[PDB]
RNA sequence: UUGGCGGAAAGGCCUUGGGUGCUUGCUGGCGAAUUGCAAUGUCAUUUUGCGUGGGGAUAAAUCAUUUGUAUACGACUUAGA
RNA sequence: GCCCUGAAAAUGGAUGGCGCUCAAGCGUGUUACCUAUACUCUACCGUCAGGGUUGAUGCCCUGACGAGUAGGCAGGCGUGGAGGUCAGUGACGAAGCCUAGACCGUAAGGUCGGGUCGAACGGCCUCUAGUGCAGAUCUUGGUGGUAGUAGCAAAUA
RNA sequence: AAGCUCGUAUCAGUUUUAUGAG
RNA sequence: GGAAUACUGCCAGCUGGGACUGAGGACUGCGACGUAAGUCAAGGAUGCUGGCAUAAUGGUUAUAUGCCGCCCGUCUUGAAA
RNA sequence: GAAAUUGUUGAAAGGGAAGGGCAUUUGAUCAGACA
């Protein structure tokens, strides 16, 4: 077809934080469509993958991705916690990650 | 080929730098306590460096343990190789740096007859 | 943080062990510490610790 | 952006230059040979002894504007002790 | 969900609007408002022009060129008003803030795009009626914006345009919901009744 | 001598582990995970694919068919957390799947697994022909659309 | 390929005609496999690089010299095949 | 009760800013949510305490604790020389110095590779002291910015 | 910091009871 | 006159999703299910499978991004002042 | 034949200081384990 994604889109906001200090173990992500705690609850354990793009191959590709997962809710408006296993540059706050649909419970 | 051991985890992997060290030459990076009555360093603000304390210590199951897992033990001759015949699983042999070429090879030599693990087998022997 | 109500480590002290680097005292003091530990003997005891004090604390008899 | 021009990117399309003339010019010195090769490549030294010194003896045996350079102490050095590793080679 | 929302800034609050979309800027979505010159800030017109000359008063004693600078029209008003709420001395604030484009009236392209509302920052939907308001374009005229005319007669020549426009895609849309409706006896209509489309 | 000898080496006898009280216990499988349910494949070379789950095999995977004559997914195994099951269900009664298993996939084509493969198929497209569209759904590729809200929605 | 409109930053919008592909509006027949149970698994315009070639056109500025409507120096303003 | 007046100077500026008017103001009520080196659970370090034990100032088990100026106790790192020992290292290169390289210690520091260099030097058990520097408008020596800068314009050429 | 003893020993920035002050 | 429901509290009732942790290293103990031999989630993690096998992970180094970070010593309550 | 300080070459950063800490991206570079 015209479509072929299996993902749902979302944005990395930014680092858990106070209002001095940032911790960069933990991201917060706004997931498209979601907009409760009890509607984020689906996709709690879904994998993340934050896709981007570099000059140099490797591997034999110029695309590179960092791994991670949804942990908890966070707020009352739908975002999540979520970790990865090398933390989020900071430089993508406010760039687009892949939440994908495994592992699966429906 | 080393004895089994818990994964080795390092509290503090950075250096302990002395305080304005990065400031100015004469101050080298040779770690000292500030003895400062209005030192940020010594009371411990926010934002300053860290400094070393007993928290920092390491395992004793993995402390004195190179990555491959063994401890390294000095060796000059073969009587110092032949020290660690049987404890060839726990310790691994490294030449000393003033040990010639010439007796490298037969330090590698009788190393390799017994077995015995070598941390620096390159040295001074560039073919 | 916790209130506490006594002091933190705290050494009880008591002299344990000699000051000397007498082998043959530390010999006594060993066969002596294996006696106090494997008879209940007050005398034992007694003995052990004495074999610890100094010689201002030793007068002659 | 300028307060003088506001509907018009500055920052963001200083750092797309900056990242497309420095991928140029990684580009260029790779394609110039003066990156080092990959770690399981024959020409690679991983796991070796490093010394310029050895690398020009070599290279002059073998047979721009550089800083490396080999004294003749330092040759006369070399020939010395390869003499007595071939010594050693074919003794064992 | 769009690549790049367009918001027509008549009827909006300058503080909600402003929040709103220095919040969506940060988030990293691209956002063009136009017409800017029917923005309206809550009460009365001398309060809001006594207020801009407080602004007025503020400038730097020996030089006035370096001092704060005082833009006049309508959308640098609202940018202003948006500066203030994004962290603008960072690389962060930079990179939000050039993702955003603020104009009076509606230039091309976006004459022919689509326009959206936010309806938390409308003001029918926000003040209480009987409450003073003001318009964004007459407060600049007062304090020294001098093309409100020229605007005026572009967005009425627009009007007429978009008019035009409209009522041909009226007709084609009576058109198609005619033609529409005439399969709606069929059998594919039915099963799709059935289903809910 | 460059370094003293430690007094004290440590014994080199490896010692045993603990005996481990960690029984291996079936899994249990969602509810939702019958056979003869249409899966969609979540990842993989396959995925975005609708095919039908057939036996759980012993190394808790899921033994799958396209079938081949539809969309061309072989009798495979897939990961049960890499699925999404719907409400489609077809008759599997007719089909003979005793054969398959870990060792029957191990790879240490053979034409075993095509003759296999039509086996089995011709009963999954007997069945599967029961039911209109079915054939054309299976070979059709799912995807999520725009306002497409997993979380809403109904499989 | 025919015609019309659009100057706010138009660079876009509508439209005539034939040509050349597809069509899932409906019914069939072949192919897919081993990427081995997942690994973004790479899919979208522009190309200051080259080779092929059919066409299109053959400047100016600065230093130096010179003027003083200019000038601390730069600068400015004049003139010279 | 809320609102207005209920006195104010002098560069341009402040509920922290933007801004906010059925508030993003005031009074009150109900929830949800954010996050401290605090609390709870776990690992690891050290200290103290209580038990066991025929490299025993060692090993094993258990529990609780960890702020700190002057000051007190203890365990360690490093330097010159001395007795002993390693029948220790060294012209197939000692000491020193440089190093985008490597490892071990919480740390003081220790160790290895490469380059340069050219004749002495180290580990351990002890002895000994003119033994550890960022400061003292510290001493001696060396070197910058200032800076191709101020200036080299009295005595007619 | 050292010693001698005691160790249901010695107690306590607290309450209670009885008795005073207000 | 007879029910239901709210509210509050209890269950040594059942069950689905998510995150962090896996210390210890022959056995010994307290228990549970069993007529039984045995088994077990009971004095701390095991089982199955894949890819890679090298700059891939990781370290170092130069920089970028988010947040934090006042110049040390001395002397005076107290010092950015 | 050290340091301060300087020249050349190569890499990098730079909109009214720089330096530091935590974390990661990018470029460069590198050790171990390789049965
Ligand atoms: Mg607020
Ligand atoms: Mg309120
Ligand atoms: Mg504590
Ligand atoms: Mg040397
Ligand atoms: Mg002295
Ligand atoms: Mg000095
Ligand atoms: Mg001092
Ligand atoms: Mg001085
Ligand atoms: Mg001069
Ligand atoms: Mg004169
Ligand atoms: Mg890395
Ligand atoms: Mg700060
Ligand atoms: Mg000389
Ligand atoms: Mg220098």
């Amino acid at each position: 077809a015209e479509s072929h994604r299996l993902y749902v889109k979302g944005k990395h906001l930014s680092y858990q934080r106070s209002k001095r200090v940032n911790n960069p173990n933990v991201s917060l992500i706004k997931i498209e469509g979601v907009a409760t705690p009890q509607d984020a609850q689906f996709y709690l354990g879904k994998r993340i993958a934050y896709v981007y793009r570099a000059s140099k191959e490797v591997r034999g590709s110029k695309i590179r991705v960092m791994w991670g997962k949804v942990t908890r809710t966070h707020g009352n408006s739908g975002v999540v916690r979520a970790t990865f296993r090398n933390n989020l540059p900071a430089k993508t706050f406010g760039a687009s990650v892949r939440i994908f649909l495994y592992p699966s419970n429906i | 080929a080393s004895l089994p051991h818990p994964k080795i985890v390092k509290k503090h992997t950075k250096k302990f730098k002395r305080h304005h060290s990065d400031r100015y030459h004469r101050v080298a990076e040779n770690w000292r306590k500030q003895k400062g009555i209005d030192s940020v360093v010594r009371r411990r603000f926010r934002g300053n460096i860290s400094q070393p304390k007993i928290g920092y210590g390491s395992n004793k199951k993995t402390k004195f343990l190179s990555p491959s897992g063994h401890k390294t033990f000095l060796v000059a001759n073969v009587k110092d190789l032949e020290t660690l015949t049987m404890h060839t699983k726990t310790y691994a042999a490294e030449i000393a740096h003033n040990i010639s070429a010439k007796n490298r090879v037969v330090i590698l030599a009788r190393a390799k007859a017994l077995g015995i693990k070598v941390t620096n087998p390159k040295g001074r022997l560039a073919l | 943080g916790i209130d506490h109500t006594s002091k933190q480590h705290k050494r009880s002290g008591h002299r344990t062990a000699p000051k000397s680097d007498n082998v043959y005292l530390k010999l006594l003091v060993k066969l002596y510490t294996f006696l106090a530990r494997r008879t209940d003997a007050p005398f034992n005891k007694v003995v052990l610790k004495a074999l610890f004090l100094s010689k201002i604390n030793r007068p002659p008899v | 952006p300028s307060k003088n021009s506001i509907n018009r990117p500055k920052l963001t399309s200083n750092l797309h230059h900056k990242v497309h003339s420095l991928n140029k010019k990684r580009a260029q010195r790779e394609r110039a040979g003066l990156l080092k090769p990959a770690r399981s490549s024959v020409n690679s030294k991983s796991g070796e002894i490093k010394s310029v010194a050895l690398d020009l003896y070599f290279q002059n045996k073998k047979n721009s504007i550089t800083t490396r350079t080999l004294s003749k102490k330092r040759a006369k050095k070399i020939e010395r002790n390869l003499k007595y590793a071939t010594q050693r080679k074919l003794l064992v | 969900v769009e690549p790049v929302v367009v918001i027509d800034g008549k009827g909006h609050l300058v503080g909600r609007l402003a929040s709103v979309v220095a919040k969506q800027l940060l988030n990293g979505q691209k956002i063009v408002v136009v017409r800017a010159e029917e923005l309206n800030i809550s009460g009365e017109f001398f309060r809001n022009k006594l207020k801009y000359h407080d602004f007025l008063r503020k400038a730097t004693a020996f030089n006035k060129t370096r001092g704060p600078f005082h833009f006049r029209a309508p959308s640098r008003i609202f940018y202003k008003a948006l500066r203030g709420m994004v962290s603008h001395k960072t690389a962060r604030g930079k990179a939000a803030l050039e993702r955003l484009k603020v104009f009076e009236g509606i230039p091309p392209p976006y004459d022919k795009k689509k326009r959206v509302v936010v309806p938390q920052a409308l003001r029918v939907l926000r003040l209480k009626p009987g409450r003073k308001y003001t318009t964004l374009g007459k407060l600049s005229t007062s304090v020294g914006w001098k093309y409100e005319d020229v605007v005026a007669k572009l967005e009425a020549k627009r009007k007429v345009s978009s008019a035009e426009y409209y009522a041909k895609k009226r007709a084609f849309t009576k058109k198609v919901a005619s033609a529409n409706a005439t399969a709606a006896e069929s059998d594919v209509a039915k099963q799709l009744a059935a289903l809910g489309y | 001598s460059a370094q003293k000898a430690p007094k004290w080496y440590p014994s080199e006898d490896v010692a045993a582990l603990k005996k481990t009280r960690k029984a291996a216990r079936p899994q249990k499988l969602r509810a939702s995970l019958v056979p003869g349910t249409v899966l969609i494949l979540l990842a993989g070379r396959f995925r975005g694919k609708r095919v039908v789950y057939l036996k759980h095999l012993e190394d808790n995977t899921l033994l799958i068919s396209g079938p081949f004559k539809v969309n061309g997914v072989p009798l495979r195994r897939v990961n049960a957390r890499y699925v999404i099951a719907t409400s489609t269900k077809v008759s599997v009664e007719g089909v003979n799947v005793e054969k398959f298993n870990v060792e029957y996939f191990a790879k240490e084509i053979k034409a075993e697994r095509v003759e296999d493969q039509k086996v089995v198929d011709k009963a999954l497209i007997a069945e599967i022909k029961k039911t209109p569209l079915l054939k054309q759904y299976l070979s059709a590729s799912f995807s999520l659309k725009n306002g497409d809200k997993p979380h809403m929605l109904k499989f």
